[PDB]
RNA sequence: ACUAUGCUCACG
RNA sequence: CGCGGGGUGGAGCAGCCUGGUAGCUCGUCGGGCUCAUAACCCGAAGAUCGUCGGUUCAAAUCCGGCCCCCGCAACCA
RNA sequence: CGCGGGGUGGAGCAGCCUGGUAGCUCGUCGGGCUCAUAACCCGAAGAUCGUCGGUUCAAAUCCGGCCCCCGCAACCA
RNA sequence: GCUUGAGUCUCGUAGAGGGGGGUAGAAUUCCAGGUGUAGCGGUGAAAUGCGUAGAGAUCUGGAGGAAUACCGGUGGCGAAGGCGGCCCCCUGGACGAAGACUGACGCUCAGGUGCGAAAGCGUGGGGAGCAAACAGGAUUAGAUACCCUGGUAGUCCACGCCGUAAACGAUGUCGACUUGGAGGUUGUGCCCUUGAGGCGUGGCUUCCGGAGCUAACGCGUUAAGUCGACCGCCUGGGGAGUACGGCCGCAAGGUUAAAACUCAAAUGAAUUGACGGGGGCCCGCACAAGCGGUGGAGCAUGUGGUUUAAUUCGAUGCAACGCG
RNA sequence: UUGAGCCUUGAUGUGUAGGAUAGGUGGGAGGCUUUGAAGUGUGGACGCCAGUCUGCAUGGAGCCGACCUUGAAAUACCACC
């Protein structure tokens, strides 16, 4: 998070923050999430995960392009 | 048009003006396509304009029409839900076509006597920014100016 | 009368508004601005060049002090900050470094219910 | 953003 | 009984002690906006200082009244 | 019977106790919008003021009687 | 008797299993204190609310409560309910390794009894945040809602009660048997640890699929396949999991559980359409970008209406109304 | 840490005419300069950013009052505010 990028630079360039957190206390810990819906989000986008890399798999049809 | 990307039709030169953007403002300033009634007027205006102005005719329509040019205008977009107001930078053709509107409409209303007389006056206020040609301008500025928060 | 050398561009950036409070290094307020003080209300309150504005019309109104360089310490999410440093630049100060206060409770306190 | 309703029965 | 402050477009305000340049916000009509409505934004229409008098280069402004507006606390036929 | 207060477009309220001025919100009629109805938008009409008399230059508004209407009182034995 | 089921010991392995006690850091609210100058807050847009008594922001020092970011996963443990910071205390089970021992000790279970989310209930603590009820501002025809600002019971704790949930894999428990692949997770063997490996074989687990089954959807060695043991339950939809009595509860209510009457259906899965303020991709003066109009006037025409002895008849959203 | 008065002293105070970031009024025409000057290097105090004000010195002893623009004349000396 504490970046200086020596002296010569400024152009902000600072995704030390938004790949780490940002998210995690915003869109999570902003308004309640009621204990049983992460539960089912979260069983969801990891349906939906392993949906897509199961058919990932089996993309290979014969598609003529 | 959907996804008909076609261009436009030419236009032709006034013969005793031999260019382009006077002749685009006769098609503005005509109605019911009597064409030699207003081409009449246009000259009328010009002769008169350069006589008071002390220029050419081309450089007198130019320095007026720039200075009823809008440089950016106001659309609105609802890209999500909402209705606000975002300005964009108006296209070079459209540019010199919406200033000649404005001259045009202004024209309309202001009852001296003529149109040639109408015209000559808010071309001649136009030149030292002083009619309603550059009021409609100003405003559209303002607008801009004012929702430039808006990108 | 003081005439600091260096401070610190607080930005407290929320989905409303954006305020900015240049302080001194030991937290100590020497001036600040909002969005909402700029003239910008409601829907236009919200938006980075509001932010952009507002960092703008804090940059001024903290002469008299006379900072030379400063830290910037973003805060909240907010349309705002990805525009608001870019502002600090080019209205005339040197950035030493760039920080978050953003507060991450450690699952604390029950936030407020769920809108619809 | 929000934004109601459709009187009865009738296709061997 | 007083000494004191206070007096502007329809109205609530300041500005009024530091004489040469009467602001500012609701009532005001036209826009731009959008298939539209709300909003939001832009510009317009109105007091030469409640009113009358002295001086001095210039007076809502310095000084005297009025019509008053009161703040009050005094008020024992 | 005493005592205040009332009675105003179809409804409910202002304007009434300071004499010349009739508003507000719904509803009604007309036109829009919609496939149509509602909602919504834009226009329009609609009350001589309980009634009968005064006073007055002029009365919804002042005064008197009479007909409904509320509120208060009809107490001590 | 026997030892294969079942149980014991032996040495370990993993785990938010449990119960009791501590302590940590972030943050929220608040408390006094410094700085400082108009807003903050909020929303689709506003307003209530909070602020010139100096808020918000910023920093300093406290106080208190509740919950434990990241690790964290189609990860683990638990009979189910459920169980996540770190540390000790007591403690239940699970699995693996190879033996030794017991010698059918087993499986199910009506009544019985225990445990059993959340909300409730009782007595006594605590109370930051959140938040039924409630209040105010919006929204709207109305808005006893959704949105906003406030906000009490409650959520926390100790101890008793309650005994229910879509308490759900809508799938009772135990056991045997019948093609596969990719993984996750925790063991334990064989080998060179010769370098993040080579190769088996036990638990538990997620996903896809074969035969077979199924009304179909799907299930599919963790069966809804093939069989056995025992239990629970079902017999059209409404009436009704209601009434009445019994039992149980402080109550809230739970549990057991009908009948009259009434209907010819109610229902499940899947199929083709149509529709959606579902999604994606396209189109047309659909909109944008323009331009001129109608709606205002007069007149012409055509309908509606009304009038009349008759104002012949037909056409009436778009697709009837200078139409036949 | 105060809440003001108050004297010494020093500036300060740009409608417009305009060489002047001049408030009213006045003793009245030489002050001052070698009691080490004009111009400026540089930086401070002030600033309605027009242009005031001044530490020290390389420099070296000059600068200038009526005149012309004003409702007013020059902080050249100096009295009172
Ligand atoms: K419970
Ligand atoms: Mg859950
Ligand atoms: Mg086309
Ligand atoms: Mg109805
Ligand atoms: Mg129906
Ligand atoms: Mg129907
Ligand atoms: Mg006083
Ligand atoms: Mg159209
Ligand atoms: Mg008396
Ligand atoms: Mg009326
Ligand atoms: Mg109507
Ligand atoms: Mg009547
Ligand atoms: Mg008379
Ligand atoms: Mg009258
Ligand atoms: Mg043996
Ligand atoms: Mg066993
Ligand atoms: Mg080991
Ligand atoms: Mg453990
Ligand atoms: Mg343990
Ligand atoms: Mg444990
Ligand atoms: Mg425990
Ligand atoms: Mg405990
Ligand atoms: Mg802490
Ligand atoms: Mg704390
Ligand atoms: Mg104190
Ligand atoms: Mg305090
Ligand atoms: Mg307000
Ligand atoms: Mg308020
Ligand atoms: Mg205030
Ligand atoms: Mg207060
Ligand atoms: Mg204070
Ligand atoms: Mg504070
Ligand atoms: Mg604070
Ligand atoms: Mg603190
Ligand atoms: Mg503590
Ligand atoms: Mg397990
Ligand atoms: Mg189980
Ligand atoms: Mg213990
Ligand atoms: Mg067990
Ligand atoms: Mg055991
Ligand atoms: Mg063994
Ligand atoms: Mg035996
Ligand atoms: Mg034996
Ligand atoms: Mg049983
Ligand atoms: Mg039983
Ligand atoms: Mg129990
Ligand atoms: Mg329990
Ligand atoms: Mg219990
Ligand atoms: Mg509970
Ligand atoms: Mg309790
Ligand atoms: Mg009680
Ligand atoms: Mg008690
Ligand atoms: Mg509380
Ligand atoms: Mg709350
Ligand atoms: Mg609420
Ligand atoms: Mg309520
Ligand atoms: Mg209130
Ligand atoms: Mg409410
Ligand atoms: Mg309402
Ligand atoms: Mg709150
Ligand atoms: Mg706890
Ligand atoms: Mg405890
Ligand atoms: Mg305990
Ligand atoms: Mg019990
Ligand atoms: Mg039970
Ligand atoms: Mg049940
Ligand atoms: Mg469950
Ligand atoms: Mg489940
Ligand atoms: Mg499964
Ligand atoms: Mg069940
Ligand atoms: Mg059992
Ligand atoms: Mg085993
Ligand atoms: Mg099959
Ligand atoms: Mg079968
Ligand atoms: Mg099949
Ligand atoms: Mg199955
Ligand atoms: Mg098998
Ligand atoms: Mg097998
Ligand atoms: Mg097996
Ligand atoms: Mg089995
Ligand atoms: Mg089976
Ligand atoms: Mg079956
Ligand atoms: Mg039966
Ligand atoms: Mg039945
Ligand atoms: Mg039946
Ligand atoms: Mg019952
Ligand atoms: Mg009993
Ligand atoms: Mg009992
Ligand atoms: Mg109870
Ligand atoms: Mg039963
Ligand atoms: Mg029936
Ligand atoms: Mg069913
Ligand atoms: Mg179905
Ligand atoms: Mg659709
Ligand atoms: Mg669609
Ligand atoms: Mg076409
Ligand atoms: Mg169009
Ligand atoms: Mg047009
Ligand atoms: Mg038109
Ligand atoms: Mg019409
Ligand atoms: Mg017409
Ligand atoms: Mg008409
Ligand atoms: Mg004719
Ligand atoms: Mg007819
Ligand atoms: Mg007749
Ligand atoms: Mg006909
Ligand atoms: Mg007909
Ligand atoms: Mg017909
Ligand atoms: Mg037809």
């Amino acid at each position: 998070i504490k970046v200086r990028e020596n002296e010569p630079f400024d152009v902000a360039l600072r995704r030390f923050k938004r790949s780490c957190e940002k998210a995690g206390v915003l869109a999570e810990v902003r308004r309640r999430e009621f204990y049983e819906k992460p539960t089912t989000e979260r069983k969801r986008a990891k349906a939906s995960a392993v949906k897509r890399h199961a058919k990932k798999l089996a993309r290979e049809n014969a598609r003529r392009t | 048009p959907r996804r008909r990307v076609i261009g436009q039709r030419k236009i032709l030169p006034d013969p005793k003006f031999g260019s382009e953007l006077l002749a685009k403002f006769v098609n503005i300033l005509m109605v019911d396509g009597k064409k030699s009634t207003a081409e009449s007027i246009v000259y009328s205006a010009l002769e008169t304009l350069a006589q008071r102005s002390g220029k050419s005719e081309l450089e007198a329509f130019e320095v007026a029409l720039e200075n009823v040019r809008p440089t950016v205008e106001v659309k609105s977009r609802r890209v999500g839900g909402s209705t606000y107001q975002v300005p964009v930078e108006v296209r070079p053709v459209r540019r010199n076509a919406l200033a000649m509107r404005w001259i045009v409409e202004a024209a309309r209303k202001r009852g001296d006597k003529s149109m040639a007389l109408r015209l000559a006056n808010e071309l001649s206020d136009a030149a030292e920014n002083k009619g309603t040609a550059v009021k409609k301008r100003e405003d559209v500025h303002r607008m801009a100016e004012a929702n430039k928060a808006f990108a | 009368r003081k005439q600091v050398s260096d401070g610190v561009a607080h930005i407290h950036a929320s989905f409303n508004n954006t305020i900015v409070t240049i302080t001194d290094r030991q937290g100590n307020a020497l001036g600040w601005a909002t969005a909402g003080g700029s003239g910008f209300r409601g829907s236009r309150k919200s938006t980075p060049f509001a932010a952009q504005v507002a960092a703008e019309r804090c940059a001024d109104a903290v002469k008299e002090y006379g900072i030379k360089n400063l830290e910037v310490m973003v805060k909240g999410p907010g349309p705002g900050r990805e525009s608001t440093i870019r502002a600090l630049n080019a209205a005339g100060f040197r950035i030493t470094n760039i920080t978050d206060v953003t507060p991450i409770p450690h699952n604390g306190c029950r936030p407020p219910k769920k809108r619809r």
